[PDB]
């Protein structure tokens, strides 16, 4: 079966286009076949849903490792970002919604993600996630009242 | 086009050479079998998981101490009532009934009072007539105690932990009858023949007693039994004990004069004949009338007429050498190296002995 | 589904056949329910660092194959089946549970769970949640005004290239 | 597969994936030239 | 979730995960998909006899 | 500064103290009274949240042995639950938008206003350069012998 | 207040506080009300034909729009990935 069975470090994304993604995301787009399609105008303007929302409700999933900063001061603060993002994406990001401003130098390395076996056998990997370690001027950490 | 499996469970199932696997590496050495632990991790977590609340409440509805120990005490005396005497017949010895329902009431009569007894001593003292009308009496004692005054033990841990929030009377008559069947079941087990089990039986015996005199018996007691178990150093300990408390024992108690006898004997095994001269010296000078003092004087000069004739004095790094006592025979047949099976060539020691620990 | 606490449901068959019970847990997605003293068992509590090891008796869930609801006037074996009913004080139509032998019906008990309980410092006021301030005519002129510059201006490179 | 057998965690022993103890002996004992930089190289360069 | 409840009583309803009956296979059928409608099945539960 | 990653870190488990689960969820019915600018700064604060739930789960999935279970784990389901309904409600504004937009430019597009070298088209008027007449018959009669007579 | 049923056996000390226990509610007949129907009452009908199999998971909203059907697709495979209620594992290839 095409399906990729493979879940470890040499996992290969497949290029082949298959009908029912299209399908898919037609149907997601603007709701196939029982609304009319839009014009090719909207389409490919800014305006379409997709990018209107990707733009207006933008979804990035930023976490924060808490053994790099948890009662230690670094300089050197790690983050967990989609794999889409970029130095500069990410130093918007911690500039425009945290207020993050003294970013010096943002470190990016891709990480495969999590794999691991339940109590049955099932193999289930996490969600990829690209490592960031960001670079400040001043030394940061959150201490944890003991 | 062959595929290779190192090392796969037979037909039967797997064997220990798989299991081993099983448990270091996670799974069979081959990959091909998926790891499935569903059995053990019901067994574990899906036992140990209590929520919080749950847990947090839990400690609300125990079983009321005193309650408990009433109820084994008096299950446990039916039992010991309704358990046969031994029929003694002539020529053979009676293999005595093995104690089967005996086991259950005094497990929970242990874990109720916080010290263990020695099935094999319960087993000798049953089977000895007199050792068990001691142990019956002294058991209903204890029950009437425990019904009519509660517990003292229990008391007086109530009191310590109330004043650490925030003195020691005598010994009770509960906490007496109960270092008195004690001290019946060590004596029973004495005579079976396990002295280290009776030693560490008489060492919570002790914990029950406030009293010096009680005290003193059970030092005595406890430096008779670690003689017998060859653990010279806990009965000279228990020995000199014992003339500790003489200055406040009463004058017809011979606890202190037994504790100086097993003072001596125990100085006498660790090879130090000037020593024990000295120690049973003092013990006539204190206690000039004494049997117990009296031959075992007379042993060690019986033995110093011969030293002087063999190397004029036992030697110096020689000492604490010759087993005696077949006690520590019987536990050196059993913690002893082996011929080959485990001893300082050994990897499985030599690892110990290489690694700190 | 017709098993809901609060109920009286007698068991037919298996161990404590002929028993009479009130329904305490109900666990639908097992078909399962926990019936007040039937088929209580000695569960186990492991010793943690500052307890001990804890048994205590507790009922454990019983098949709903297996038992059968009593009727609250007859007192007797009836079986029930599901009734839509409208209610007196309210037109919506509500599902009850009703006996082929004495016709009575039966209600649903809501669930009524108050141990959960959020926390102020996180939680929103019910006032301003229920306020409104959107504007349909108002906010549609701006989206619509978009589209309709990006339909345009597509429309006009495309007649530019014709 | 050595290091999820041991470094990873398990229901008998704590994660040692951040552990300078159980990590140390990574490093290699013979120290090695820093690779070269494209990106450092292309700064100092800076073709005209 | 069977050890909580068993261990404090309270009434569950709906199943704390969600059951994908086909195994990741409901996602290959195209999402406007849907049975058509067959007339004269040859069964005998439309008649919803209870007596046999 | 340095509040920044104490918003990211949690404050419960900083101060060594159980976090409550919250009441619930944003449900649509509210989200359709909610404004535009409102629903997105509604949204980025549920994106801080969701952020800060991400790196408390993290962190005790890298502690699980240390530390049991994340406590209160049903925030990121209602966290999740809300950005649905958010997405539902924006998506509900944009169809009615795009239906009016269309049927105003297919309007526009029937009236034929557009033309890409910039100027008003020529009038109809002036093109149409035909006429059409309309004659009642009583009954059926061949197109040919309409078009000969 | 205890927030848990006690065990059988166990007794409320005094002034505690228990959820209550599940009574049965009102009790009314039949013959009294007027708009009495029953639940699936057609049984020969051809408009409860599923569109859909039996082994089909439901992803839809509540009022049967699919607008977010593959958001919810996303978020089940997402749960199914890594599940918030995942307790303590006990498999030896642990994720961390």
């Amino acid at each position: 079966p095409p399906v990729n069975d493979y879940f470890g470090r040499s996992r290969i994304w497949n290029p082949i286009a298959c009908k029912l993604g299209y399908v898919r995301k037609k149907a997601d787009e603007w709701g196939w076949p029982n609304k009319p399609p839009p014009p090719t105008g909207l389409r490919y303007s800014q305006e379409f849903f997709p990018f209107f929302f990707e733009r207006y409700f933008p979804d990035a999933e930023v976490r924060l490792l808490l053994d790099s900063v948890l009662n230690n001061e670094t300089k050197r603060p790690v983050f967990q970002i989609p794999c889409s993002m970029s130095k500069v994406e990410l130093v918007n990001y911690l500039k425009n919604i945290y207020g993050i401003d003294n970013v010096v130098r943002v470190e990016v390395r891709n990480r495969r993600g999590r794999r691991y076996k339940n109590e049955v056998g099932e193999i289930k990997m996490m969600d990829d996630y690209k490592v960031a370690v960001v670079e400040l001027d001043t030394p940061v950490s959150v201490e944890l009242k003991q | 086009p062959t595929l290779y499996l190192y090392r796969f469970p037979g037909p039967h199932g797997p064997g220990p050479y798989t299991m081993k696997y099983w448990w270091t590496l996670g799974c069979f050495p081959t990959g091909m079998e998926v790891p499935f632990r569903l059995h053990e991790f019901l067994s574990t977590y899906q036992q140990e998981h209590v929520p919080v609340e749950v847990e947090e409440w839990l400690r609300c509805y125990i079983k009321d101490p005193l309650s408990e120990l009433v109820n084994a005490s008096n299950d446990f005396f039916k039992a010991v009532e309704v358990y046969p005497e031994v029929e003694s017949a002539r020529g053979y010895k009676t293999l005595q009934p093995s104690i089967a329902p005996l086991l259950v009431p005094m497990k929970k009569f242990e874990e109720q009072l916080g010290v263990k007894i020695s099935p094999v001593g319960l087993r000798s003292v049953l089977s000895n007539p007199v050792l068990k009308d001691r142990f019956l009496d002294d058991l209903f004692d204890y029950k009437s105690y425990v019904e009519k005054g509660g517990s003292t033990p229990h008391r007086r841990l109530a009191r310590s932990r109330f004043e650490g929030s925030l003195p020691a009377e005598t010994t009770a008559d509960d906490e007496r009858s109960l270092i008195l069947l004690l001290t019946t079941i060590s004596e029973g087990c004495i005579n079976a023949g396990n002295y280290s089990d009776a030693a560490s039986v008489l060492a919570d015996a002790l914990m029950f007693c406030h009293d010096p005199d009680s005290q003193a018996t059970t030092h005595a007691n406890i430096s008779f039994a670690s003689l017998l178990n060859a653990d010279f150093k806990g009965a000279e300990y228990n020995g000199r004990e014992a003339a500790l408390l003489q200055p406040q024992v009463k004058p017809t108690s011979t606890a202190c004069a037994r504790g100086y006898v097993g003072w001596a004997a125990a100085a006498a095994y660790q090879d130090d004949f000037e020593k024990a001269e000295a120690i049973v010296k003092d013990g006539l000078t204190l206690y000039v009338g004494n049997e117990h003092l009296e031959k075992l004087a007379n042993k060690l000069q019986a033995l110093r007429e011969e030293q002087p004739s063999v190397y004029k004095q036992v030697p110096r790094s020689l000492r604490e050498s010759r087993s005696h006592l077949p006690s520590q025979q019987s536990r050196g047949l059993l913690s002893g190296s082996g011929k080959g099976f485990s001893n300082e060539f050994d990897w499985v020691e030599f690892k110990n002995k290489l690694y700190p620990s | 589904w017709i098993w809901y606490p609060g109920d009286i449901v007698e068991v037919v068959s298996g161990e404590g056949i002929g028993q009479r019970g009130t329904i305490i847990a109900v666990i639908k997605y097992k078909n399962e329910i926990v019936v007040q003293n039937i088929n209580v068992q000695d569960v186990v509590i492991p010793a943690s660092e500052s307890r001990p090891e804890q048994i205590v008796q507790r009922e454990h869930p019983i098949s709903v194959t297996r038992v059968r609801h009593v009727d609250p006037s007859t007192n007797e074996i009836c079986n029930i089946e599901m009734v839509k009913v409208r209610n007196k004080e309210t037109g919506e139509m509500e599902e009850k549970r009703m006996s082929l032998e004495s016709g009575i019906l039966m209600s649903i008990p809501p669930v009524n769970d108050e141990l959960e309980v959020g926390d102020p410092l996180k939680d929103t006021p019910i006032q301003d949640a229920d306020e409104a301030t959107y504007d349909r005519e108002a906010e549609q002129a701006v989206l619509v005004d978009k589209r309709l510059e990006a339909m345009e201006e597509h429309f006009v490179q495309s007649l530019k290239q014709s | 597969c050595s290091m999820r057998v041991s470094i990873y965690s398990r229901p008998g022993k704590v994660s040692r994936l951040n552990n300078a103890d159980a990590t140390w002996h990574n490093r290699s004992r013979k120290e090695k030239p820093p690779d070269f930089d494209p990106s450092a190289f292309r700064r100092r360069y800076r073709d005209s | 979730v069977d050890r909580e409840v068993l261990l404090t009583g309270k009434s569950v309803w709906e199943c704390p995960i969600h059951i994908d009956h086909t195994c990741g296979g409901s996602k290959t059928v195209p999402p406007h998909a849907k049975k058509p409608v067959r007339y004269m099945d040859a069964g005998i539960a439309n008649v919803g006899v209870t007596d046999i | 500064s340095a509040a920044a990653f104490y918003e990211f870190v949690d404050n419960n488990f900083l101060n060594n103290k159980r976090p409550p689960v919250p009441g619930g969820s944003w449900t649509v019915e509210v989200l359709r009274n909610k404004s535009l600018a409102d629903l997105q700064h509604i949204w980025f604060l549920l994106l801080k949240e969701r952020n800060m739930l991400k790196s408390m789960k993290e962190h005790y999935l890298r502690h699980q042995e240390e530390l049991g279970a994340m406590p209160a784990p049903s925030r990121l389901k209602m966290i999740d639950e809300s950005m649905r309904n958010i997405k539902r409600v924006v998506k509900e504004r944009d169809e009615e938008a795009t239906a009016r937009a269309v049927e105003i430019f297919k309007e526009r597009l029937k009236r034929g206003i557009y033309r890409y070298p910039p100027g008003p088209p020529p009038p109809p008027g002036a093109h149409d350069k035909t006429s059409v007449v309309k004659v009642e018959l009583s009954c059926y009669v061949e197109e040919e012998r309409l078009r000969e007579l | 207040y205890m927030p848990f049923r006690p065990f059988h056996g166990w007794t409320v000390p005094n002034g505690v506080r228990t959820p209550p226990e599940p009574t049965l509610g009102p009790t009314a007949k039949v013959e009294d009300v007027k708009d009495v129907q029953l639940a699936e009452p057609a049984v020969g009908d051809a408009s409860h034909q599923r569109k859909l199999p039996k082994h089909f998971p439901v992803v839809q909203a509540s009022d049967g729009s699919s607008l977010l059907r593959e958001e919810t697709i996303a978020c089940m495979e997402r749960e199914r990935r890594l599940p918030h209620n995942m307790g303590k594992l006990y498999s030896y290839h642990r994720p961390y």
